[PDB]
């Protein structure tokens, strides 16, 4: 993915290019006259006498000082942006690499499992490993099961039906199991819950005793 | 901006180097960033989702946040409220956004439809349908409350929700300054441009702020002296403007980054971060579009009517 | 072709829609399809969810995905000799430059602060492990 | 550019040192998880 895409790392290349441009601009400004007879200071000094040379020199000083001040101001603004990026990278290291995050889309798309750091020129690369659900199927569901006049709810899952039989499964991966007293809990009668359906709830100790 | 249509000024301006190029580059960079900021916040959905023809969500009424098809704008009742509440001759131009207001509204609709029909699943992978009442049950578990509490109080909860939403329009509409946060941004930008224009009236030591009058009255060796004074002043004014825009842009970028984070963590999931997605225990949130900004509606659970009990760490 | 951004000449307008390649403005983008074309950008494919009050979709399989994220951490550290940049080796200029006060000192200080920060930025990101494992 | 009074300063940490930090983080994660 990286090797076949020369521009994949543009985010880091852009930083390098911006810094290089700023320096090249600062140097090229030395060629400007700024109203002086010449941008070359030595030529002014060699041709003109003091009371006249100083007038020409002040023009170059003003221009060059202004150019240098502009450069520094831009560097301060750019530095602030880089600091913000570094602060984010440091946070991701702590939360994505040194632990497992529950923050959505913080450590890549999907459900975060783990991440690995890699070094780079003036930057860092994170490899985010995530879990993605696949191949979903349609099931019929219900909020509760009614049995012996009592309402039963899932302890850690959802009630589903394959069209003929009811099962209870974990939510993020289809794995149907028989509905029993060990995977449900009871609260109130069947007259309150809207959408409650009739089904048997198996008690493992019934056939034993 | 500096020289107008004067070739005399234009030639003099060449002696200052590449300042004009640098200024144009800085403003161009800002303009591009503004489109990036919008995309990062709104374009977080892979596909355009739609709601059912029949709005049956178990008593939960979303009609004030969903698009109103009877209008050409296809905006919600709340969005309509938000939108209603909130120089070229000098070389100053205003560029259009890449995304139109309609496109932003469409992104918002997709996010709402996704949340309502598939909860948070569409934010991680494929959108998986679930009954809304059951989605709410899972969000109750996420705050340490058993699911049977929802099912036994479904009518009460749906009513409390519906009323809380209805109050939003009254809270906003009855308070003209409610959206000041967005109005302040608009006002600051307008002031900056007005200042830049008014500075053209300054003499800066010249006999006149009007360049044509100088050229019409004075001969070259004298006119150039007066012109250089105007160039220095106007160039300094323009440089000041750009610097201030760079600083302001940084503040906006920070805000956009926060909005993008809230979209991911408050809208596309359920947050456990305290006071990140409103006060109380977070259940869910809904996005609404706004002029140069976004509005989040945070739905939270708040405990009420506590009673005193005697307790113990253990039973023997 | 007339658009809100201005007048576009040389591009072939089409009534199709694609992902935005080269942005023009006001919902209009252009791409090379050969000739250059202009079109209204698409926001993505349409997907209707089969919602009902008793139907749920549950995954039966899964995949493992690995993606990359790239962040800048630091800049190149630089330093400028203010007097040399402005005056070179001229003592005439150097003396004149003294009349402007402490500007050169202020500029050097600002750049020095930036240079130091760049090392702090690196340490904050990478030096988060107490021992070398 | 040095001749114009412009200088480039070296980083405190070398590329090798940064690589070593990265290796320690990877080794830690693989053998001991988040502990
Ligand atoms: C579920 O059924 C609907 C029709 O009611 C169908 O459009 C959809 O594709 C089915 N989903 C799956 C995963 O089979
Ligand atoms: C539902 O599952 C049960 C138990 O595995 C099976 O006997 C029954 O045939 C299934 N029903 C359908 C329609 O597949
Ligand atoms: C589900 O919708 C059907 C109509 O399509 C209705 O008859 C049934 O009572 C509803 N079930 C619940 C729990 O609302
Ligand atoms: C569920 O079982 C109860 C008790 O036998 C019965 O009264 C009720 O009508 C049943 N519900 C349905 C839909 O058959
Ligand atoms: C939803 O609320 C609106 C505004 O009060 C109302 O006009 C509409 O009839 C309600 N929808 C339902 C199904 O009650
Ligand atoms: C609990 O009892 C205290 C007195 O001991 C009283 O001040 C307080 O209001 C009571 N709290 C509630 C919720 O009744
Ligand atoms: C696009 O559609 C318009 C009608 O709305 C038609 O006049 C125009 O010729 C079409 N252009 C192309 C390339 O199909
Ligand atoms: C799950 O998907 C993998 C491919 O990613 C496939 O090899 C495997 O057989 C699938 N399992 C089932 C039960 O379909």
């Amino acid at each position: 993915s990286l090797s076949s895409t020369p521009s994949a790392l543009g985010k880091l290349q852009d930083v390098v290019n911006q810094n290089a441009q700023a320096l090249n601009t600062l140097v090229k400004q030395l060629s400007s006259n700024f109203g002086a007879i010449s941008s070359v200071l030595n030529d002014i000094l060699s041709r003109l006498c003091p009371p006249e040379a100083e007038v020409q020199i002040d023009r170059l000083i003003t221009g060059r000082l202004q150019s240098l001040q502009t450069y520094v101001t831009q560097q301060l603004i750019r530095a602030a942006e880089i600091r913000a990026s570094a602060n984010l990278a440091a946070t991701k290291m702590s939360e994505c690499v040194l632990g497992q995050s529950k923050r959505v889309d913080f450590c890549g798309k999907g459900y975060h499992l783990m991440s690995f750091p890699q070094s780079a020129p003036h930057g860092v690369v994170f490899l985010h490993v995530t879990y993605v659900p696949a191949q979903e199927k349609n099931f019929t569901t219900a909020p509760a099961i009614c049995h012996d006049g009592k309402a039963h709810f899932p302890r850690e899952g959802v009630f589903v039906s394959n069209g003929t039989h009811w099962f209870v499964t974990q939510r993020n991966f289809y794995e149907p199991q028989i509905i029993t007293t060990d995977n449900t809990f009871v609260s109130g009668n069947c007259d309150v819950v809207i959408g409650i359906v009739n089904n048997t709830v198996y008690d493992p100790l019934q056939p034993e005793l | 901006y500096i020289c107008g249509d004067s070739t005399e000024c234009s030639n003099l301006l060449l002696q200052y180097g590449s300042f004009c190029t640098q200024l144009n580059r800085a403003l161009t960079g800002i303009a591009v960033e503004q489109d990036k900021n919008t995309q990062e916040v709104f374009a977080q959905v892979k596909q355009i989702y739609k709601t059912p023809p029949i709005k049956d969500f178990g008593g939960f009424n979303f009609s004030q946040i969903l698009p109103d098809p009877s209008k050409p704008s296809k905006r919600s009742p709340i969005e309509d409220l938000l939108f209603n509440k909130v120089q070229k001759f000098n070389g100053l131009n205003v560029l259009p956004p890449l995304l139109t207001d309609e496109m932003i509204a469409q992104y918002t609709s997709a996010l709402l439809a996704g949340t309502i029909t598939s909860g948070w699943t569409f934010g991680a992978g494929p959108a998986l349908q679930i009954p809304f009442p059951m989605q709410m049950a899972y969000r109750f578990n996420g705050i340490g409350v058993t699911q049977n509490v929802l099912y036994e109080n479904q009518k009460l909860i749906a009513n409390q929700f519906n009323s809380a939403i209805g109050k939003i329009q009254d809270s906003l509409s009855s308070t003209p300054s409610a959206l000041g946060k967005l109005q302040d941004v608009v006002n600051q930008n307008a002031q900056a441009l007005n200042t830049l224009v008014k500075q053209l009236s300054s003499n800066f030591g010249a006999i006149s702020s009007v360049l044509n009058d100088i050229l019409s009255r004075l001969c070259p060796p004298e006119a150039e002296v007066q012109i250089d004074r105007l160039i220095t002043g106007r160039l300094q004014s323009l440089q000041t403007y750009v610097t201030q825009q760079l600083i302001r842009a940084a503040e906006i970028r920070a805000s956009a980054n926060l909005a993008a984070t809230k979209m991911s963590e408050c809208v596309l999931g359920q947050s456990k971060r305290v006071d990140f997605c409103g006060k109380g225990y977070h259940l869910m949130s809904f996005p609404q579009s706004a002029p140069h900004g976004v509005v989040f509606l945070h739905v939270t659970y708040v405990p009420a009517q506590e009673k005193n009990f005697t307790t113990a760490p253990a039973i023997c | 072709f007339q658009t809100r951004a201005g007048c576009l000449i040389g591009a072939e307008h089409v009534n199709n829609s694609y992902e935005c390649d080269i942005p023009i403005g006001a919902g209009i983008c252009a791409s090379y399809q050969q000739s250059i074309i202009a079109y209204t950008m698409s926001l993505g494919a349409e997907n209707s969810v089969a919602y009902s009050n008793n139907s749920i979709a549950i995954p039966t399989n899964f995949t493992i995905s690995v993606t990359t994220e790239i962040l800048p951490v630091s800049m190149t550290k630089t330093s400028v000799d203010c007097t040399m940049y402005i005056c070179g080796d001229s003592t005439e200029c150097s003396n004149l430059l003294l009349q402007y006060g402490s500007f050169c000192t202020q500029l050097n200080r600002a750049l020095t602060g930036i240079a130091v920060e760049q090392d702090k930025n690196t340490q904050e990101v990478f030096a988060q492990v107490k021992q070398i494992y």
